[PDB]
């Protein structure tokens, strides 16, 4: 938000803590960013219906 | 490894050995092996 970044990026970005080992999703402003190293489980946008 | 070099794109395959000496980009693409073989024919038609 208004260029500040927070969360797990925000904490990486801000020279706070090296890793950010989870669940975080590759995507482009991120990698722009704080940069990423090769995926290891892929995953995407699908839905659910009942 | 030679003067051609340039942008090499095909369908590689990203792997330990051949990553220690060039660097690949982010998959455009992601895949098994799922093994195949030919298929069987029904000879279950009821014919006698």
């Amino acid at each position: 938000v208004n260029n500040v970044w927070n969360g797990m990026i925000g904490e990486v970005v801000y020279q706070r803590a090296v890793m950010a080992v989870g669940s975080l999703t590759i995507n482009e402003e991120r990698s722009e960013v704080v940069d990423f190293s090769v995926p290891f489980v892929e995953t995407g946008i699908s839905v659910m219906v009942s | 490894l030679s003067g051609q070099a340039d942008m090499i794109v095909a369908p590689l395959t990203i792997n330990n050995e051949r990553a220690q000496y060039i660097e690949f980009s982010k998959p455009f693409k992601y895949q098994g092996l799922t093994i195949l073989v030919k298929k069987e024919i029904p000879r279950s038609t009821l014919d006698s």
